[PDB]
């Protein structure tokens, strides 16, 4: 599970980087919070899912 | 004169139905995330606890919403009785009371092989309930089948309830399929229309809390193999040492250092 | 945002444009909160990664891990780190929590409501509304009280707190009898700040530490309920400036005091800041030197009690100006120091001569020897030792970093009181922008 | 050190604590972009 | 011993009160100053020309 | 030297993530 | 109008018609500063020698005991006292209080309250006169420096004997020992402090010379140029554009302040910020966070240490270290 | 030819980063090689 | 020395009490502006 866990952590880091830059850009963009608001929630939801996935996988790997 | 009033002195009764009913009813997402025009139109704020929450578009018309609300209220009321009844007897046994079959998912086995159960009229004396398993199965099924059929057919036998005294079959007519009132409201707390609307909101909200709670009781039973009280007592005893992650670990985690 | 054309504040005073924009001001405070939680998480993981078990905590430049250790995480008896996994989850939990805190800061700042007074009356406020201001003061006063109760719950029900004075050696201990006596609590609060007294920096039991946090937790909750159900009285209404900048200056003056107190806590206290994790204090290291030379010279053969120094005072042992037998030399100033390794040798009258020459345990000698070499002396570039030392040891005590930094923060935030409180009065009076050319007050006064 | 499972990610942790000081500079470069309006 | 002294130094006494007479010194003085202040509050506020209602005090 | 190479690489992203936001908003005519 | 005693007292206290403003900070400033002034003058003239190091070796600091104005000083409290509170009533006799350095604590404690109240009194008069309230902020810089050498440095070191003596030669002993133990010259904050006072001295000379160079002709040569200015003038007494033109050509056009308000803020900020950091420097060095230590930083290929100017400083620091408090140290490390 | 101007704030940002990088290298060199006491 | 201590406690309390109740006497209202 070590390889699976590290892939999930790496995916969590990548999606966090996308949110770090993506979220302020769409928020500052006037149309962004009206139209891209749908895809932001998907990013937030995926980010939280990886948080819990990495959290449970930590138990089986540490 | 009124049968309803405030709880904190004169002019302490402030029932705001606007927050739970109408256009400004609270929603499952805040104002800045979900616009009120994005809510399913069938959810117009006339039913208790209409948080405007229905992804997957399950309710597509008033009839479908009414049919499902009949299911939701029943699943909710049963869960409220179950949530309370699944953990209260176990809490008694853990504190020293003589209860046989404390955990809810082990009470059935206690009645096997001719064993009986002790019913605790908690404020007062306990009981060595003599009903055997065959009898309990027969009586419970007969009473429940009869009770549900009366609800299904919306008609029942004449009888006595304290709020209405002695009633005949006529009272069953003109009773809401979900909020019968009448004999089912002996204390008459449904008299005030504003109070009744607010109390309906509290019913499903406590009911929805109970349904999710019993779901946890079941999932927790499968995972930790203990009763819900045992899970709570040991989370509170050692929170970081006893939670989901520690159980999933299932091994003596080597010190990192 | 805004600009100087419509606000009158330049870019370097740009955050002053948020004084009456409650919604954006909320996001500003939530975003800085996310930064604080981010730093706590990031610095925690940084210290855990750079942690080597072959050295003590204070030799590795760690200032956050000692705070976790004093709470009794991953420490065995004697201040030995047994497991750093609890330190890891602390860093991760803060780091992840900063993300959601950061999102709310960015949301409430960039795209949320500018002013909450219209859409959200519960959260909306105007600085002039003394009643509404007290409710916010009352509400956040309760959460502070609850935070204090978390400490006592940790010390009494959840594992316990590391006690450096514990019988049998320093260890994580459950506090079962917190000291909640009014005389003890009031004794610390209204004690002198001078030597021997040390105000509240002299709390020397975990019973008194968590006994005090029981009082603080209770007072803050009652004060929270009080300030929620009451509006300020007439005497207060005629004593304070009721402006947003005025409320800020009150807090700046308050946390300036808290900054100075934390500076003295990290420098003198050995209970809430165990020497096992933060290293020896200034007094402790000086006291350890004479103890080390007393022990080693006894083996060479010498009566330490009868030994004279060049000045005629006791070379190893002398009397304090109150009569207690103390260590000699320059460390005579630090005679009020008390430490877990030194109290066993101290009787009612001071250091016991018999115990000093018959019953000095090896662990006591090792503690004093270690504390002397790790004295809180170092350079800016972290060269251990006095200024007249070679570049050999890379060490500065965490007490030096904690005391030195939080004094600079304490002083600058005192200048914050002076600045933001002066401006608060002038702006309210209405002359923060200058003297009226046609209505100069001095021109209407009798000449001196 | 970190747990063995988190070892490959150690270099990221080694640069994390300097991020908060970048926000101060980020505010400065943000104001420069808008010509310090 | 050879001389007499208060011997209260470094003893952690509340407000430095070694003897109860110091308590009376502080209490009496504070009460007097508070006494003359208390009977003058209305006059001082009257100068403001406003009544000390819930909207009284320097406010921006 | 793989450690320092990875540290500089990670440092390169974060010191660029901030300015990346500003330039994207400036280029796209954002409300910055 | 006011009839109440307190109403009349509070009007007198806050009255701006007094020759010297009292205010509420003045009811704290005046008694504390007069108390410290009285004991200082009496002690500087007639105080007995003080056992500063706690080693029963009294140090004479009074004029009547053989000192002149330069060498006279109020000796700090005894090292035996430490940080302990030593009021005159905690001493068996006033002779014992004098012997142990009592007057130093009385002066320092009342003086610290005086400067803090003097700072507040500066704010109070500004509020009473309707001017902007930040002269007190500029005064916080010297207050911090005074607080650092009289309170914070003794606090961190553990004894009031390590405070600055209240004398001229006593001040020099404070600086020399400070260099030997902390290497203050190599600390970036004394460096900022030096830039604060060298720069402040430079800016004072430049601003004074530039304004004097631009005085508009309003007098003859048999009169002082000062006579050209009348107290209360509504017009400017010197040409700011002319002064900016001179300094603009002196270095280059954009190195000069065209704005008198920006110029005067710079004249205030530069020394105040500089003194803030050097005050912090002493405060940080109170907790033994010494200046830069570059001793034996340069070594050759085979390991031989090549000396630098920093090592020569260490040689001087070594000499002061082994001579200060000659009889006070029984053990090799100067941890106190 | 190609019409355009480099934004001034971008020039300051890149120059500011380069200066910070240069100072960082000097502080890095303070701990390694010559003058590091090592 | 106690007599001296009580005298100083009386004096220090007197000036501190004036300072405390002085600023409680509608101090913010004592300004030349309107
Ligand atoms: C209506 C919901 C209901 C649910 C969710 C369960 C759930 C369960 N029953 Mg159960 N029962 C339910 C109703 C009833 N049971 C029984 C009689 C029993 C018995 C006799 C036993 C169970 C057992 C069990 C457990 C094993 C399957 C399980 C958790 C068995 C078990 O393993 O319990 C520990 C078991 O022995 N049930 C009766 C008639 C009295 C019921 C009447 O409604
Ligand atoms: C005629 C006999 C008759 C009997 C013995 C029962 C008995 C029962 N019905 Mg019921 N019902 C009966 C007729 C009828 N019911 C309903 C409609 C309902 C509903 C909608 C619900 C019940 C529920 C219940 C249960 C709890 C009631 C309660 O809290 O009461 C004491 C009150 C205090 C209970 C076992 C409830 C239930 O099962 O909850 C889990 C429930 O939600 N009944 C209708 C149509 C209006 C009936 C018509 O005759
Ligand atoms: C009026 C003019 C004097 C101003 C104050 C001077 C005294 C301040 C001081 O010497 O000390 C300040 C005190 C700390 O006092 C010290 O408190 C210490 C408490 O430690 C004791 O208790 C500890 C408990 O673990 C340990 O056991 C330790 O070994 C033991 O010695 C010691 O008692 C020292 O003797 C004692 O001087 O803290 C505090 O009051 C915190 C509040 C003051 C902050 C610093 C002042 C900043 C002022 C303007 C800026
Ligand atoms: C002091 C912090 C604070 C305060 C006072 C407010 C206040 C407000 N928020 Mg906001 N918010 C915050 C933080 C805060 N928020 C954070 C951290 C986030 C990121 C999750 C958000 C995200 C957010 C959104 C998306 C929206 C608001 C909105 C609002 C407005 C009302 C509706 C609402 O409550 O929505 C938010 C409700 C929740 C976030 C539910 C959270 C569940 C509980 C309250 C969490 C409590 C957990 C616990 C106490 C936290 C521990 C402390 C922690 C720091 C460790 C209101 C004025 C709405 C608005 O502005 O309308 C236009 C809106 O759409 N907020
Ligand atoms: C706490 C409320 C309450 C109470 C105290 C009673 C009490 C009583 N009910 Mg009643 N009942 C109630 C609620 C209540 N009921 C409700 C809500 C309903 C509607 C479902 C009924 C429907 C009902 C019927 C149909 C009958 C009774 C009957 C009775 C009497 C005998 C019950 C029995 O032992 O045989 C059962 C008894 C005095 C019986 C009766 O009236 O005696 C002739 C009977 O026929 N009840
Ligand atoms: C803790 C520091 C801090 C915080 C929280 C704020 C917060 C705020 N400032 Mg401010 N400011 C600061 C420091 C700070 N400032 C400093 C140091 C200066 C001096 C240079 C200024 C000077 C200043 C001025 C001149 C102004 C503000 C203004 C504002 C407000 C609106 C800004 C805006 O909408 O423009 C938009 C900004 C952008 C579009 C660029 C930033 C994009 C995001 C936020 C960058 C962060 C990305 C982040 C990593 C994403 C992760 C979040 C999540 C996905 C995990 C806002 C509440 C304005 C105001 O007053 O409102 C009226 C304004 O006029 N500030
Ligand atoms: C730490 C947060 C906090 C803050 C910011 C405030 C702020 C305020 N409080 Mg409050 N209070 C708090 C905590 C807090 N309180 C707690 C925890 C309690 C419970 C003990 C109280 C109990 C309390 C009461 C009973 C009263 C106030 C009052 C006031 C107002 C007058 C301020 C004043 O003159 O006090 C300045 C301090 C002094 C004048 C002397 C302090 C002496 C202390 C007790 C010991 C010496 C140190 C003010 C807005 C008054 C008010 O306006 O009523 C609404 C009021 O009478 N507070
Ligand atoms: C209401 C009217 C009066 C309320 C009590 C006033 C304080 C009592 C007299 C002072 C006193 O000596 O208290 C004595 C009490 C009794 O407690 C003893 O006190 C001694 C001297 O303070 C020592 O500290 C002892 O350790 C302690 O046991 O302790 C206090 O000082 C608490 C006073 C503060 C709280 C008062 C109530 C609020
Ligand atoms: C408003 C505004 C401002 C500010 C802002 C801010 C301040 C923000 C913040 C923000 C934030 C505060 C953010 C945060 C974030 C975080 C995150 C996103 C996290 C992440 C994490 C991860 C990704 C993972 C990690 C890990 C673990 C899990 C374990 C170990 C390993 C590792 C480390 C890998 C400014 C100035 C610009 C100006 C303008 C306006
Ligand atoms: C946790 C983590 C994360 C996150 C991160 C972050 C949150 C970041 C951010 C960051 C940032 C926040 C950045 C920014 C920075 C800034 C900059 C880089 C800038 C600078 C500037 C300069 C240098 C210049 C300035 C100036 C101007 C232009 C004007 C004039 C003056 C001067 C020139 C000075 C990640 C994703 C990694 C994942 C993993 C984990
Ligand atoms: C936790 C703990 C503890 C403690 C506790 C407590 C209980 C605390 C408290 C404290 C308190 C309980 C209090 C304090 C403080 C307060 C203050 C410091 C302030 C005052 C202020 C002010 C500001 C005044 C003012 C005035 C008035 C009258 C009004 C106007 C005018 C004037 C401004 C003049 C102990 C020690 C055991 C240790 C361990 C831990
Ligand atoms: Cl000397
Ligand atoms: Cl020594």
């Amino acid at each position: 599970m070590l390889l699976i866990f590290q892939l999930a952590l790496f995916a969590f880091i990548v999606v966090s980087f996308l949110l770090v830059v993506g979220v302020p850009v769409v928020l500052a963009t006037p149309e962004g919070w009206a139209e891209n608001k749908g895809t932001v929630f998907s990013g937030i939801g995926i980010w939280f899912l990886l948080v819990f996935l990495v959290g449970i996988l930590n138990s089986f790997v540490v | 004169v009124s049968r309803s009033g405030g709880w904190l002195g004169s002019d302490s009764q402030n029932i705001n139905l606007d927050k739970w009913y109408g256009p400004d009813r609270v929603l499952y997402l805040p104002g800045g995330l979900l616009a009120r025009d994005e809510i399913n139109p069938v959810l117009n704020g006339t039913l208790p606890g209409d948080y405007g929450y229905d992804p997957l578009g399950l309710a597509k018309d008033a009839e479908t919403l009414a049919k499902y609300r009949a299911n939701e209220l029943l699943h909710a009321r049963w869960a409220m009785l179950a949530a309370a009844g699944a953990i209260i007897p176990e809490g008694l046994a853990a504190n020293g009371a003589d209860v046989k079959g404390a955990t809810w998912f082990e009470t059935g086995a206690a009645m096997l092989n001719g064993g009986t159960l002790n019913w605790f009229a908690v404020p007062f004396v306990n009981f060595n309930n003599p009903l055997p398993l065959f009898a309990v199965v027969a009586i419970n099924v007969a009473l429940m089948a009869a009770a549900e059929n009366y609800r299904r057919t919306e008609d029942g036998p004449a009888g006595y309830a304290p709020g209405v005294g002695k009633f005949d079959e006529s009272v069953y007519s003109n009773m809401d399929n979900l909020y019968p009132g009448g004999p089912f409201d002996p204390l008459g707390l449904a008299d005030d229309p504003e109070v009744l609307a607010e109390l309906k909101v509290k019913e499903i909200k406590n009911g929805r809390l109970a349904m999710v709670s019993f779901l946890g009781f079941a999932v927790q039973a499968a995972v930790t193999g203990e009763g819900p009280y045992a899970n709570w007592s040991k989370h509170v005893a050692d929170p970081f040492g006893y939670n989901l992650l520690t159980i999933l670990s299932s091994e003596d985690r080597a010190a990192v250092l | 945002g805004r600009d100087q054309e419509s606000t009158g504040f330049a870019w370097w005073a740009g955050n002053a444009r948020l004084i009456n924009l409650s919604g954006k001001l909320l996001g500003a405070h939530v975003a800085h909160a996310g930064l604080i939680v981010f730093w706590a998480g990031a610095m925690n993981l940084f210290e855990v990664a750079h942690f080597v078990p072959e050295k003590p905590m204070y030799e590795q430049g760690l200032i956050l891990l000692p705070h976790l250790a004093t709470l009794g995480y991953g420490v065995g008896p004697g201040g030995e780190v047994i497991d750093t996994y609890p330190y890891f989850v602390s860093g991760v939990l803060h780091l992840i929590s900063s993300a959601v805190l950061g999102f709310g800061g960015v949301y409430h700042s960039l795209v949320g409501p500018e002013t909450l007074e219209e859409s959200f009356p519960f959260f909306g406020y105007v600085w002039k509304d003394k009643n509404k201001m007290t409710t916010i003061l009352g509400i956040h006063l309760i959460v502070l009280g609850l935070g204090a109760w978390l400490l006592v719950w940790k010390a009494m029900y959840f594992g316990g707190i590391y006690d450096t004075w514990a019988p049998g050696g320093g260890d994580v201990r459950i506090i079962t009898n917190p000291t909640v006596s009014p005389g003890v609590i009031f004794g610390y609060l209204f004690r002198s700040p001078f030597g021997g007294d040390g105000w509240i920096v002299s709390v020397d039991n975990m019973e008194d530490v968590i006994g005090g946090h029981i009082w603080i937790g209770t007072l803050c909750i009652f004060g929270g309920i009080w300030h929620i159900l009451t509006k300020p009285w007439a005497w207060a209404r005629r004593a304070f400036v009721w402006s947003g900048e005025a409320y800020l200056s009150y807090s700046l003056g308050a946390i300036s005091i808290m900054g100075f107190t934390a500076c003295c806590m990290a420098w003198f206290n050995t209970t809430a800041y165990p020497s096992e994790f933060y290293g020896p204090t200034g007094p402790e290291a000086s006291q350890s030197q004479t103890f080390t030379f007393l022990v080693r010279d006894q083996r060479l053969g010498a009566n330490v009690a009868s030994a004279q120094g060049p000045t005629g005072l006791g070379k190893y042992l002398m009397r304090s100006p109150t009569g207690e037998i103390i260590f000699g030399g320059e460390t005579m100033r630090f005679w009020d120091f008390r430490g877990p390794w030194l109290e066993p040798l101290r009787g009612p009258n001071g250091l016991d001569l018999n115990k000093l020459k018959n019953d000095i345990q090896p662990w006591q000698e090792r503690r004093a020897a270690e504390y002397m070499t790790h004295a809180p002396l170092g350079s800016l570039n972290s060269v251990g030792g006095v200024a007249t030392e070679i570049n050999a040891v890379n060490y500065v005590s965490p007490r030096s970093w904690l005391a030195t930094s939080h004094f600079c923060l304490g002083f600058f935030f005192f200048v914050g009181h002076l600045w933001h409180a002066g401006r608060a009065r002038a702006a309210a009076a209405g002359f923060e922008k200058g003297i009226d050319r046609d209505n100069e007050p001095v021109l209407s006064m009798r000449p001196l | 050190k970190l747990p063995e499972a988190y070892a490959p990610f150690d270099p990221i942790v080694d640069v994390l604590p300097v991020i908060p000081v970048l926000f101060l500079l980020l505010a400065l470069v943000w104001q420069a972009s808008v010509s310090f309006r | 011993l050879v001389d007499d002294r208060l011997a209260g130094e470094g003893t952690g006494k509340i407000l430095g009160i070694n003897d109860p007479s110091l308590f009376w010194a502080i209490t009496i003085v504070f009460t007097i100053v508070w006494g003359v202040f208390y009977v003058s509050t209305r006059e001082i506020d009257a100068a403001s020309d406003r009544e000390n209602d819930d909207d009284f005090g320097l406010t921006l | 030297n793989l450690e320092i190479v990875l540290q500089l690489t990670a440092l390169l992203f974060i010191v660029a993530a901030g300015p990346l936001v500003i330039v994207l908003l400036s280029s796209r005519g954002g409300n910055l | 109008e006011s009839t109440s005693l307190w109403a009349r007292f509070c009007e007198w206290v806050t009255s701006t018609e007094n020759r010297l403003y009292i205010g509420w900070f003045g009811v704290l400033m005046i008694p504390t500063l007069l108390t410290a002034t009285s004991v200082f003058i009496i002690a500087f003239i007639a105080a007995p020698p003080v056992d500063i190091d706690g080693i029963r070796e009294p140090v004479s600091g009074s004029l009547l005991y053989g000192n002149n104005i330069i060498t006279g000083a109020i000796i700090p409290t005894s090292n035996a006292i430490g940080l302990h509170f030593y009021p005159i009533w905690e001493a068996a006799s006033l002779d014992e209080w004098l012997y142990n350095g009592g007057p130093y604590q009385l002066i320092v404690c009342h003086f610290f309250l005086g400067v803090c109240s003097y700072m507040g009194r500066e704010w109070e008069l500004s509020f009473r006169l309707g001017m902007r309230p930040w002269i007190a902020v500029a005064y916080s810089a010297p207050v911090a420096a005074a607080t650092a050498v009289f309170i914070i440095y003794p606090l961190g070191q553990g004894s009031f004997s390590d405070g600055m003596p209240l004398g001229i030669s006593g001040t020099f002993n404070f600086m020399i020992v400070f260099q030997a133990e902390h290497n203050i010259l190599m600390h970036p904050f004394h460096m900022l402090g030096v830039a604060g006072v060298f720069g402040g001295s430079l800016f004072s000379a430049m601003h004074g010379s530039l304004v004097t160079s631009s005085l508009i002709r309003e007098t003859t040569e048999n009169e002082s140029a000062n006579e050209g200015y009348k107290f209360g003038q509504e017009e400017e007494t010197y040409n700011i554009v002319a002064a900016h033109g001179y300094f603009g050509r002196l270095i280059f056009q954009y190195a000069s302040f065209n704005n008198s308000r920006s110029l005067h803020f710079f004249l205030a900020a530069w020394p105040v910020v500089g003194i803030w950091f050097t005050a912090l420097g002493i405060s940080t060095m109170a907790f033994n966070l010494n200046g830069f230590n570059f001793n034996q930083s340069v070594v050759d290929s085979q390991g031989r240490v090549i000396n630098t100017w920093a090592d020569i400083i260490n040689r001087a620091n070594l000499g002061m270290e082994v001579m200060h408090e000659r009889n006070a140290h029984n053990f090799p490390l100067d941890l106190a | 030819g190609t019409t355009g101007r480099i934004p001034l704030w971008l020039v300051g940002t890149v120059a500011g980063v380069a200066v910070i990088a240069l100072v960082g290298i000097f502080f890095y060199g303070s701990y390694v090689g010559l003058g590091s006491s090592l | 020395m106690l007599t001296l201590k009580i005298f100083v406690y009386t004096v220090v309390t007197f000036f501190v009490s004036l300072f405390i109740f002085g600023f409680l006497s509608n101090d913010p209202g004592r300004n030349p502006g309107q």
